[PDB]
């Protein structure tokens, strides 16, 4: 009888059985249902998911702007990472290297498949070095690489010794894991052990990192503007607009801020274990999100001037935009929305929509794990799935030289009791209201049932869904690419996002679709 | 912009930068979308399918549907047979295409997956409903480019569908090459003006350039119908437009069904459109109608009226081989110079054809490169500049850095709205090209001239 | 540029600067060139004829033939009767048109020359050969604008030629207004797609957009034939497209020949094209075919796809009333704002219609002016800027000075090549307009953004 | 039995009889036939001619960049002078006024016709003054003005007192005379009496004026570049890129150079009479024209340094372009041309074509007079035509305070016998070779016969003829507008012209006109 049943009806029995667990309705009676997530994609279902190479090269590593990222594969893996994901970069200090406008690859041919690709890879690494003299070189595996016998780790190590700069190999072949997620994990492992803590910079006062933030459309620059006004030192952002050296010095901070939990929590955990650096979940999207984040940060530092400046900056930033905020609410209140993004933004955009008076009825992720849906408290119960079991796990230990107590245990417990999300993340479901539905790995079939039954005013998704939804007369704004706008994070981001959203809803052509020779 | 690109030219042997091609599968996906009621299927890891669907939506500002086998590490061990068998059961039940057109990826090709065996096993299992079809091609991404992928999918269509039943249809088959839906519409329009019955395949018109009606239609109105794809074996002749994209299919049809073929250039510009119209007239005995003759004469009128802004202009061109061969000829016909001419797609034909037209025109000092890239062309420009750049979206970075008038052409064009409604082929498309070229040249002149040199009339 | 134009406005009551109109006679000349085998004749001093022929050639990059009475000071005393009688003898002998279509100038109108008497005297003298015709209108340049001259010439056609003989032709007459030959072709194409027989007049397609064939043809292939002009009195209905240019002729035909008429907006944009198609369907009972519906749905698709770059954009528009009323409505339909809206042609209808559509849309703070000029609009822009400028060539000075994305529209457009092959009417023309508007908007964004804000996809 | 007969054949008898005199063939036997010129246009014949208003406002006066030029008329007279004639202007010294981008009108309406337009004209002059504060204002009559009773001379005089700057009226109604020529004469009269000599500037050494040069496509700037390099002071150019003040100080020169004879010879004559300033015919178009002009100037000044610098500059300018010159001759030699322009350029472009190896077979003018065709020596014989008899003639006398003998009579006679064209102009016919044809007021019919019979490689004309010629597969380059290029005068102009001409001839589409199915 309910929407879950309606979604499930058309599936053949095998598929119905496996998909049922990926769809849950939050209710007053059961506010915290368990979901199935991070399992294999059903073949033929029309998924939005990508691959582990996307998650590693295209997502986590690509934004490091003074590292040359070489895709070891045939050409498409490289071509399809040429600017489609909108991490913004500028030369550091006006003068540093920036390879954002380029893609690099070994352009594997049949000879490489038949005879091996390691000599071409070596030669490409040396050409990249001699041409560009970057801070580092990355080498990224693609589907054929392991299967044809290429040992990219060994190639990288040999080359690094010859050329005198770091060369980092990533075994992110696309079929590994079940989605982009495996690629995040693979990237995090090598960044943690081979990059982070290799630097030697002196730590500055009030130093924070923003973890899992990629400067899409300028988001990170907008965060940084506000943080620096309050008085923080933004030691590093992993990895939006990052230099290699900043990542090497990520350990020179007192607090890690986790924006995208899914992609970076591995590093957040490992930095806490190895260095003693605590982390808090942050959300710099939406006024309520930003305000709460800044207030949590001030509680952690407990510095009277930082606290004072925090409130001054919040008040001045809000005063500057309050007329816009009022307009968004006037124009949008009472409308309904669905959100379907990859691993974080379905959740982080919710508070902004709620402030605009928009009711989020449906949300899901392509590739998030149960902890992103249900909260990190469920981690001990997560079953290890066969299709991701071979993604390597690394363990770190307290560094006998660099480990330090940043926030004492008793103070951590006091801050948690006070609501500060130290080493925690409540997950998306907690924020959703009763009677809403969650759909993991939502496919085309599922989406069409949702559209028909719920008739939402807007459906946020990506490029593959956007035009499907709009052909049906419903607005779809992209939460990955931001429809080529931004920033959408931070205080100025709320204004950018809200005007774009109002402009979308009130576009006249929506009312002109039926020709006058028809009813 | 592009600050890391030096003037001093490097002859790279290994590192590919800013490529002038992409891989086979999207070409096969595009071809498959030119079949009515067809769902393309990507047999590999799902990253490929997502990326390939994505580029089509970015170019056309349209949906682009495809399913995938969603390989896991298990497949990388046991092969993808189980995956595709499961996929087909979900595809027909949920999405009900009339035909699934399978292509492959570097993963399934490296693994040596055996599509004919899987497809025969699905039939035996009863996984393919009555009246439904599953066809395939093989599209290793380490061979060729997206153009080759298109060519291979057309071959797959012929292999599975075309049949000579002895019932002559009186039609000419036309394989239009890797051209856009607007170009397909224009070629059809010309056949219709000539009063020549035809079967075009693939045909993405009404599929990747469709209307908004308020209802999403998974299988758009357009695409060549399965029954007509079968009937291609009963035709009089196949015209293969663009040898790279179209000859494999035309030759395969000749071998299978004894339909003769003729290879033609993609019909861009004067001689290449003329050669297409003459092939039609010669094959059929049909006279060229006044309307087509008027269009040609308007193109000549425009070439002469606009001549002063074209003569001696140096042009850099990058793109796919069939289109760039014909466009390079048109540049020569305009009185301009193909100065730097590059494709990322391998093959000697491009080199031979470009070199030959330059020699016939007495043009010395141009650089023509097969398997060149946008980094090469930028380096060349830094050594000797040009007056005009013609390429897909990625040329925009060079156009801005070097301040060169820029024409978006080919694939993918991901940064403008409505381009996919304008043909580049035929006399009509040639007129549009000359307008666009002269517009961008004049725009620069009028923005950069001193105030005292600013003009009313041009 | 335009350095002498102040920001602070002092309202002018006498000094006209940089006008948004020209005088009647070129409109009559243009209309006459829409008659097959017609030589337009300018009854005045020859400076007029030379200037008026010249602007047509500058706009179309084509010949534009016309004769003149070549008044001297003597004519300025005795009238131009002797001159026109001499002219007609030379015209028929040397140049052999089938019809001479006479218009007048401020000179002959100030003098009160009596064309009906001269023409009757020509006929009495035997100066008009068997089977030849001389028709006229009166086009005082101190009244109205070139639009009015067009309207007057169409009335003259009706006055002299249209006849109801009782032989019903089953056709709809269409008077397309002061639009270009590409617009005439598109309107005819739509009638033909609807399967509705028609007579279009005037029709400059195939006259001011013709081919080069190697032989100059004084009377081009196009133009409405005299016999069909006579037959307009036997039609079922006249559609008057654009009241300023077309209603006078439609109303004259109703009075003379009892052919009813319907006035429509020039069909630019969604509602105006829709109203045209609905009028055709309602008049004939014919269904709207799938091809036309597809075009409309492609326009809607484009309007939605490109929406983000259009919403809230402030537009300055200058031009002729029928086209600017319809374009203003389309600007609103796109989600943009007609901010400054001007015509140089007098009349209340523009004011009423523009004001009404702005009010319907809830748009406050726009400036709408009849008998305004390009100096007015520039001054307004200096006080509050705009995002887009749409006008004839003369807007280019403002566009450069103020750095405003610029779309060439209307008449005269004298600085680009091939524009006259592109319609602005219909769903097809609307698609072209959206592409052009969004292209110029995006070109500016991408030229001016910082490097770090430069984008691949848009 | 010749081309003249062939052109004349189709005319009706009355027209044939009058047109015959307008067409002459130069032969060895009779190298200097008399032509008929500067008579009325035959109605209906399809002329290229314009009107007196064009010649006055559009041509001579409009280029004065810091004067507000108000057309008193309905709108078209104004609109059709908005940028179509390509005189280039820049703010003087980077800062002065420039109205090139504007046109100004009284936009006459029905009530102005019925009641007169003088109130609106007065109001427009005041609005222009208050808004622009120009150096001067011009008021230009159009067709209706005389007929409706408006006394623009009186309105101008009243307004000038009331605003305190000069206001100049021009009665250039379009029906006056027979062509643009009357408008030149009307402009020259008022410029001479009311503007020239009203200034106060101290004369500089080696001061020249360029008279009848309008800076089309930057021509005047290119000739000034070379003249200034040699050492001349270019006191004024009438009127390309001119300021009002420079015209007012035109009398502060030792030598007038006459480029366009037809439009400016009135002022050349009157300046010689009133001030004693001699003039020479010049031609800054084509290497041979320029070289001869510069050498003639040097002979007039007879200064050793100027003579040396003249040769130095000539040699350097030629060295820089000789490779281009050689190329034009290689690419064009043996080809044939026709030239049909207004009143000067059919002649002044001939030496350049000849240097390129091009044979000019046909030439004519829209509106030139017999003296432009046959030379000034025929002036005493020119019959006063009824259709131009009312164009005003003014007479000047020596200014007792300002008149001076610049070149003594003995030296003048010496220079003339040496070939210096002091107060002379030999005309176009003298320069043409034997067995060529001249056509005055060439019409469409005439042009088509020429094209069919002679099959020229190129036909230079204007915008109305250009596409007619090119539809028939023959190149036509515009000698008025330069096809939106320039300069075409001066040394750099030869290069600009030659490359555009070669580019035109070798455009590939000329050979693609016939489709392959025909
Ligand atoms: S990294 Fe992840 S799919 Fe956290 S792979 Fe994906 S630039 Fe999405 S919801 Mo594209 S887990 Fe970032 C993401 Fe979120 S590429 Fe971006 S928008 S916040
Ligand atoms: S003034 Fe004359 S018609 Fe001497 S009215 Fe005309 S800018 Fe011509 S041949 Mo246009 S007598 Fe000047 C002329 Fe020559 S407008 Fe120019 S090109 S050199
Ligand atoms: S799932 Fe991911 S994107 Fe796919 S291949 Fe595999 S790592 Fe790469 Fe690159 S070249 Fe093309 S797109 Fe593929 S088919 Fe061969
Ligand atoms: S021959 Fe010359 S251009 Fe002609 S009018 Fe007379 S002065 Fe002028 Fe001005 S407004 Fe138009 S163009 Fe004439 S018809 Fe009345
Ligand atoms: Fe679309
Ligand atoms: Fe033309």
């Amino acid at each position: 009888e309910n929407l879950k049943d309606e979604i499930l009806e058309k599936y053949i029995p095998k598929t119905k059985k496996t998909r049922s667990g990926h769809i849950v309705i939050k209710t007053e009676e059961t506010p915290n249902p368990e979901i199935v997530a991070n399992t294999r994609t059903v073949p033929g279902i029309i998924t939005a998911r990508g691959c582990a190479y996307a998650g590693c090269k295209g997502v986590v590593m690509g934004p490091i702007k003074d590292m040359v990222h070489i895709t070891h594969g045939p050409i498409g893996c490289s071509f399809y990472t040429w600017g489609g994901r909108r991490f913004k970069s500028k030369p550091e200090n006006g003068t540093g290297l920036n390879f954002n406008e380029y893609v690099f690859s070994t352009d594997m041919q049949e000879s490489d498949i038949v005879f091996g690709g390691v000599n071409k890879l070596k030669d490409a690494i040396h050409e990249a070095y001699e041409m560009f003299h970057p801070a580092a070189i990355g080498v990224y595996a693609t589907c054929p690489v392991g299967l044809i016998g290429d040992d990219i780790l060994a190639v990288a190590a040999t080359a690094s010794k010859e050329i005198g700069i770091p060369v980092h190999a990533f075994s992110c072949e696309g079929y590994k894991g079940v989605s982009q997620s495996a690629g995040h994990h693979i990237a995090n492992n090598t960044v943690m052990t081979d990059i982070i803590g290799k630097g030697n910079k002196e730590q500055k006062k009030y130093s924070i990192n923003v973890l899992g933030e990629y400067n899409i459309g300028g988001d990170a620059w907008e965060m940084d503007r506000v943080l620096e006004k309050i008085g923080y030192h933004v030691n590093a952002t992993l990895t939006g607009d990052a230099t290699y050296e900043k990542v090497q010095n990520a350990d020179k901070a007192d607090l890690n801020l986790v924006q995208c939990h899914r992609s970076i929590n591995y590093i957040a955990e490992m930095m806490e274990t190895k260095y003693g650096i605590p982390w808090i979940k942050c959300n710099f999207i939406g006024v309520d999100g930003i305000v709460e984040t800044l207030r949590d940060m001030a509680k952690c530092f407990d510095d009277p001037e930082l606290t004072k400046r925090t409130e001054e900056v919040i008040a001045e930033e809000i005063a500057a935009i309050q007329d816009d905020l009022d307009y968004f609410k006037e124009k949008l209140q009472g409308k309904t929305a669905c959100l379907y993004v990859g691993g974080s933004r379905s959740h982080t955009y919710m508070n902004m929509l709620k402030s605009f008076g928009v009711d989020s009825l449906v949300a899901g992720f392509e590739f998030a794990h149960r902890d992103d849906y249900e909260g990190r408290e469920v981690i001990p119960t997560i079953k290890i799935d066969a299709d991701s079991k071979n993604i390597p796990e690394i363990t770190v230990t307290p560094d006998e030289q660099k480990y330090r107590v940043v926030i004492p245990e008793d103070k951590v417990e006091e801050l948690k009791k006070a609501g500060v999300p130290l080493s925690s993340y409540g997950g998306m479901m907690k924020e959703m209201h009763d009677g809403t539905i969650l759909i993991d790995d939502m496919n085309h079939h599922d989406m069409e049932v949702v559209l028909e039954k719920l008739k939402p005013d807007m459906f946020f998704a990506g490029i593959k869904e956007k035009f499907v939804i709009q052909k049906g007369g419903v607005l779809s704004k992209q939460l990955h690419s931001y429809d080529y706008n931004g920033p959408y994070a931070g205080f100025r981001g709320v204004v950018n996002f809200g005007h774009e959203l109002v402009n979308g809803i009130y576009t006249p052509a929506w009312k002109m679709i039926t020709p006058p020779w028809k009813k | 912009m592009l600050d890391a690109t030096p003037k001093e030219i490097v002859e790279r042997k290994a590192l590919r930068i800013n490529p002038a091609k992409t891989c086979q599968p999207v070409g096969a996906m595009y071809a498959a979308l030119g079949i009515h009621n067809c769902l393309p299927h990507s047999h590999g890891s799902q990253g490929c399918c997502s990326y390939h669907r994505t580029v089509l939506s970015r170019h056309f500002k349209e949906p682009a549907m495809a399913s995938t086998s969603s390989f896991t590490e298990g497949a990388s061990v046991f092969g993808g047979g189980s995956n595709i068998k499961t996929a087909v059961k979900n595809i027909f039940s949920l999405y009900n295409p009339d035909i699934i057109a399978v292509h492959t990826t570097c993963l399934s090709e490296t693994l040596g997956d055996d599509l004919p065996t899987y497809i025969s096993q699905m039939e035996d299992a009863g996984s393919i409903p009555e009246g439904k079809l599953v066809i395939h091609t093989n599209t290793p991404s380490y061979v060729g480019s997206h153009v080759t992928g298109f060519a291979n999918m057309v071959q797959g269509i012929v292999n599975y569908l075309s049949e000579n039943t002895g019932a002559k249809n009186g039609k000419i088959n036309v394989i239009p090459g890797f051209v856009g839906p607007a170009d397909m519409r224009e070629i059809k329009r010309l056949f219709e003006a000539m009063d020549i019955p035809y079967i075009m395949f693939p045909d993405t018109s009404g599929v990747l350039d469709g209307p908004t009606t308020g209802e999403y239609k998974m299988y758009p109105e357009g695409g060549t119908k399965i029954e007509d794809l079968k009937d291609t074996g009963n035709s009089d002749l196949t015209l293969s437009l663009g040898s790279y994209a179209s000859d494999l299919g035309a030759k395969t049809l000749e071998k299978k069904c004894k339909v003769p073929f003729k290879t033609l250039r993609t019909p861009i510009g004067v001689s290449a459109t003329d050669e297409f119209i003459m092939a039609l007239s010669e094959a059929t005995g049909k006279e060229v109608p006044a309307s087509i003759e008027e269009e040609r004469g308007q193109l000549i009128d425009l070439m002469i009226d606009a001549q002063q802004y074209l003569q001696g202009k140096k042009v850099a061109l990058l793109g796919d081989p069939d289109e760039i061969i014909a466009l390079s000829k048109f540049i020569i016909e305009l009185g301009a110079i193909p100065k730097y001419v590059v494709t990322g797609t391998p093959g000697m034909k491009f080199q031979k054809e470009i070199d030959a037209m330059l020699a016939e025109a007495g043009i010395e000092g141009s650089k023509v490169k097969v398997e060149g890239d946008f980094f090469d062309v930028h380096q060349w420009i830094k050594n000797e500049g040009v007056d005009l750049l013609i390429s897909n979206t990625y040329g925009k970075f060079i156009a801005r850095e070097e301040n060169i008038p820029f024409v978006r052409f080919g694939f993918p064009i991901m940064d403008r709205y409505g381009h996919y409604y304008n043909p580049k082929v035929g006399y009509k498309g040639a007129i549009r090209l000359v307008e666009e070229i002269t517009n961008v040249i004049l725009d620069k002149i009028e923005r950069e001239c001193t105030e005292e040199d600013f003009e009313v009339v041009r």
